[PDB]
RNA sequence: CUAGUCGAUAGAAUAAUGUAGGUAAGGGAAGUCGGCAAAUUAGAUCCGUAACUUCGGGAUAAGGAUUGGCUCUGAAGAUUG
RNA sequence: GAACUCUAGAUAACAUGCAGAUCGUAUGGUCUUGUACCGACGACAGAUCUUUCAAAUGUCUGCCCUAUCAACUUUUGAUGGUAGUAUCUAGGACUACCAUGGUUGCAACGGGUAACGGGGAAUCAGGGUUCGAUUCCGGAGAGGGAGCCUGAGAAACGGCUACCAC
RNA sequence: ACCGCAAAAGGCUCAUUAUAUCAGUUAUGGUUCCUUAGAUCGUUACUUGGAUAACUGUGGUAAUUCUAGAGCUAAU
């Protein structure tokens, strides 16, 4: 199956389909929450920690925490869960919702791998992507890159600098 | 009536037997605030030395009576604390110009001290909030009574 | 559910006024507390919008006051003896509003020992001579005008005999006040003259 | 509060003492919950589109209450659709307008001009005295203005002068069968004085026995007085002559004296 | 329990058919002369009761609900008041 | 017109929060430039009370047709007692305990209507008899019915849920 | 894109209902309330915490009317 696997110390996140069902045992007969590990699958993903973000099954329900047995529970939600945003306000509204535990109807698996084991994949950790930009709130980057009231801020902010050129010298904003 | 007959206990809310301390001795004769309608309508005196409880009454329970105020005749007081009287007025048609005798029922509620109100008896009438499910009146004051023929009279 | 109106209940002479408007939401009421003396449960709930009435479940304690000046203190909630109208209330053990209760005879001693230095109940003496620390705290002679103003005070230790066989036994009576269905609380106070010797005659004679 | 709470109102359901055209629209103003009553009030709408006639259509008062031109008593009130009561100072400054609200013979509405120093002060009437709010004592008055600590004479169903750019009183007169009063609201409404008599309803709602400079006499439930002076002694300028209610006859005399025929 | 009897030829043996006491998944009178052997119903309390009647019925109509064990309060008396 | 148990006054304690870390126009007095101290503000937020529009139950009087409907309502509330529950609050609203009642030939309860009331509409000398679904007002429903979130405010349907119909 | 309030107004309807709806006069001392305003806040980080939409990116589903995982970032 396919298994949108992501790392989140590059930040990155690709889909890999697996079509062998010998190393899907081990992602099957399990909960959310549940971590394991890859070398099963593969040589590439060998010493490779993951666990289960989520998922969508057959066909396209969402593997949703909190139900915690293997069939299919159509039911009413409500604020706040997953898979929901109502028109009016505090309303109830009700789809059928797969519930966190992976069986062999999944058809995609939202992973989140955690320990990068020992070689290097392409799909996410031969990419490589930054933060966008910064926090820019004065008091949440006062804990973070120590900004305390010593650290005035006017001076140590980021900007994106980034060539529109349409039609002036494209520098940043503040 | 009562020598507090009831399988909780009765007793006027918001009155308490303080003893020794107190602002002075305000003994007042009796622990009974017996408070008044003040509307021309004199207070009958047994109700300020009453030993009646009587949550409902007009005088001496959680009621001030509102509304319209009229007079009347009564028929039936068996049910307790309570009596039925009977009203008369007229209604003018179209076709005649002519009178009919229709009338309505009120039931009313009574405190005891109009005790012994009797067929036919005269009765003057006044209003209050509602009591349960279709009193919301109240006795004012016996004012006439008087059958000279039939009624009131012994024998 | 079930409206507090009068969708119900067929008008003065018996005939049946039949729909007229079938249903209203602010015309409801919701189910009871049914409070079981317990350990001090609370829950919140909307009412009519911006009003929080609180209410009561499983309730353990609560503040409550005197007769004859006005002396509120809390105090554990011991048990109960009997509710006013329904039995099937008293044998399930449930706090309601004005029931005849059992509460502690603990905190007033204490608290009155200033106006009412005589310690009301009387205590045991071979087993309680020793004072942790009561005869220090009742007169101490003070060299000043307080002591000399308990002298004028303590004329009003004239209390009834019934509370003082209840005092020295240590298990007194009160009546609970005010709504444990609006508020979420248990307050009230202690019933003394008249009521008091009532209903001893609705429980010891009934027992 | 269901289902409503009635955020409208049509024509012909408006009191007519608005002087409230029939044809084209199909609505009144409605104000909105302002410091007066909803068949007492008479808002800017309803006097400076169609009375006063300065501005044409509604979008016109969008542009000119919205640059601050018209004040009611001190106050900008930047909504259109204030509703803007009985005996309220209208502080227009451009160009020197300074109106109030005084009901007519007719019991209609004019357009009637004060004085600056009309325009500092103004009257008002009480509807109860207060003890409870900040600190101990209050009073209320009728236009949804308050008095903390007042002088502890004036009691209830009072009219009182108090200067709107302060908040303090400067006059108070009695209720007394030898004052002069206004109608406020009633059949006989719009007179001037001149009370001579009152009975008490012992429960309740006890009407005056008010009468005129002529002699004729008129009553009129409690809530609709205003007194507005003593003996031929008012307090404010007065609109047109006297509240005299007189005859259609007598009104067909001015169709014919004051016109050029 | 109290009194008294084992007195009905016997130890053995699981064939039919018969002799009597039974239950049998479906449908339920087709079966047969015929609803006959045989099955449901059964006590008591609470309602709820149809047409025809000589106005005493039909009346247990039909048509229904309810029913342990265990733990409790509420009621119906007598003598000395 | 008075226990208006009201916001007041006091005593006595009780729990649970609350008590603007908000903001820009336009900046200033203050220079010791110390960013110390200051301008009007708010479309701003909240608490206390008053006020306004309110709404939901009562109060009286006044409704269409039948004796081939003459007595009705308490099954499981009928009418009151009383405590209590809920409810934003009266309250048989509703539980329990108690009384044995409310109602009626002054057409009560029962059915029936091709009956939403009403402001109102049409015809002549009056008295009218007919109707008035329908712009105004008020009460109601979004297929059949029923629960309910959120909010101040629906039992909402150009919100949701069930079942049922199609 | 989070928020602020509104979305219960109007407009459509006469199908249910009979001393009920209503008409009117009439209580709320027998209650509540969004908002205008009117008085209305001297009772130890100080001007703090963390976390999310948009935004990227991986997507999915048989589906236009729904919707996951990841990287982010604010407050009246």
């Amino acid at each position: 199956m396919k298994l949108n696997v992501s790392y989140p110390a590059t930040g990155c996140q690709k889909l890999f389909e697996v079509v062998d069902e010998h190393k899907l045992r081990v992602f099957y007969e399990k909960r959310m929450g549940q971590v394991v590990e890859a070398d099963i699958l593969g040589d590439e993903w060998k010493g490779y920690q993951l666990r289960i973000a989520g998922g969508n099954d057959k066909q396209g329900f969402p593997m949703k925490q909190g139900v915690l047995t293997h069939g299919r529970v159509r039911l009413l939600l409500k604020k706040g869960h997953s898979c929901y945003r109502p028109r009016r306000t505090g309303e109830r509204k009700r789809k059928s919702v797969r519930g966190c535990i992976v069986d062999a109807n999944m058809s995609v698996l939202a992973l989140v791998v955690l320990k990068k084991g020992e070689k290097d994949i392409p799909g996410l950790t031969d990419t490589t992507i930054p933060r966008r930009l910064g926090p820019k709130r004065a008091s949440k980057i006062r804990k973070l890159y120590n900004l305390s009231k010593e650290d005035d801020v006017r001076r140590f902010v980021v900007r994106r600098p980034l060539p529109a050129k349409d039609n002036k010298k494209a520098t940043s904003k503040a | 009536m009562a020598d507090q007959n009831e399988r909780a206990f009765q007793k006027q809310f918001g009155v308490n037997l303080n003893r020794k301390v107190k602002p002075g001795i305000t003994k007042k004769k009796l622990l009974r605030r017996s408070r008044d309608v003040g509307l021309g309508f004199k207070t009958p005196r047994e109700a300020i030395d009453g030993t009646y409880i009587d949550k409902k009454c007009p005088w001496t329970g959680d009621v001030r009576i509102r509304g319209r105020i009229l007079t009347g005749v009564v028929r039936k007081a068996k049910m307790q604390r309570t009596i039925v009287i009977r009203r008369d007025y007229l209604h003018f048609v179209r076709k005649y110009s002519r009178f009919e005798k229709r009338h309505r029922n009120m039931s009313v509620h009574c405190s005891p001290v109009f005790r012994d109100v009797e067929h036919g008896d005269i009765v003057t009438i006044g209003e209050c909030r509602p009591l349960s499910k279709t009193v919301r009146f109240n006795v004012l004051k016996v004012s006439k009574g008087q059958g000279a023929k039939k009624s009131f009279k012994k024998y | 559910g079930i409206s507090r109106d009068s969708a119900h209940k067929r008008r003065a002479t018996g005939g049946k006024r039949k729909s007229l408007r079938k249903k209203r939401k602010f015309e409801l009421g919701r189910p009871a507390a049914n409070t079981k003396l317990g350990s001090g449960r609370v829950h919140k709930v909307r009412t009519r919008g911006g009003n929080t009435k609180l209410r009561a479940l499983r309730l353990e304690t609560g503040n409550f006051a005197w007769a004859s000046e006005g002396v509120a203190r809390k105090t554990r909630i011991a048990d109960v003896v009997y509710n006013a109208s329904n039995n099937e209330l008293v044998r399930t053990k449930t706090l309601v509003k004005n029931s005849i209760v059992v509460i502690d005879a603990t905190p007033f001693r204490q608290w009155y020992e200033a106006h009412y230095v005589l310690p009301l109940g009387r205590k045991r003496n071979p087993k309680h001579a020793q004072k942790e620390d009561e005869n220090d705290v009742l007169t101490k002679k003070r060299s000043e005008k307080v002591m000399k103003k308990y002298l004028e005070r303590q004329k009003y230790g004239k209390v009834e005999q019934a509370l003082e066989d209840q005092f020295t036994s240590g298990r007194i009576l009160a009546c609970i006040s005010s709504r444990p269905g609006q508020c979420g609380r248990s307050d009230g106070y202690i019933l003394e003259g008249k009521e008091l010797e009532f209903y001893l005659k609705k429980i010891k004679s009934k027992k | 509060m269901a289902r409503g709470p009635k955020k409208h109102l049509k024509r012909l359901a408006a009191p007519k003492a608005w002087m409230l055209d029939k044809l084209g629209g199909v609505f009144a103003p409605r104000p909105s919950t302002g410091p007066h009553k909803l068949r007492e009030s008479l808002p800017l709408l309803i006097f400076l589109r169609n009375r006063l006639k300065y501005a044409l259509n509604g979008a016109e008062v969008t542009k000119i209450v919205m640059q601050r031109l018209v004040k009611v008593d001190g106050k900008v009130r930047t909504d259109p659709t204030y509703p803007a009561g009985y005996m309220d100072v209208i502080t227009l400054e451009k160009t020197g307008e300074f109106f109030r609200l005084v009901y007519d013979v007719k019991g209609r509405f004019v357009i009637h001009r004060i004085s600056a120093e009309e325009a500092k002060y103004k009257l008002c009437k009480v509807k109860k005295t207060q003890l409870g709010a900040k600190g101990v004592p209050f009073l209320v008055t009728h236009d949804g203005r308050t008095i903390r600590y007042p002088d502890p004479l004036i009691h209830a169903n009072d009219s009182v002068q108090v200067d709107i750019a302060s908040g303090k009183i400067t006059d108070y007169i009695k209720f007394d069968s030898g004052n002069l009063c206004m109608i406020t609201g009633g059949r006989n409404l719009g007179r001037v004085g001149t009370v001579v008599n009152r009975e008490r309803h012992p429960g309740s709602f006890d009407i005056v026995h008010i009468k005129d400079s002529q002699g004729h006499v008129f009553a009129t439930r409690l809530t609709n007085v205003f007194i507005i002076g003593k003996g031929n002694k008012p307090y404010i300028s007065l609109p047109k002559g006297k509240g005299v209610k007189l005859s259609i006859a007598e009104e067909r005399d001015k169709r014919l004296a004051a016109k050029t025929h």
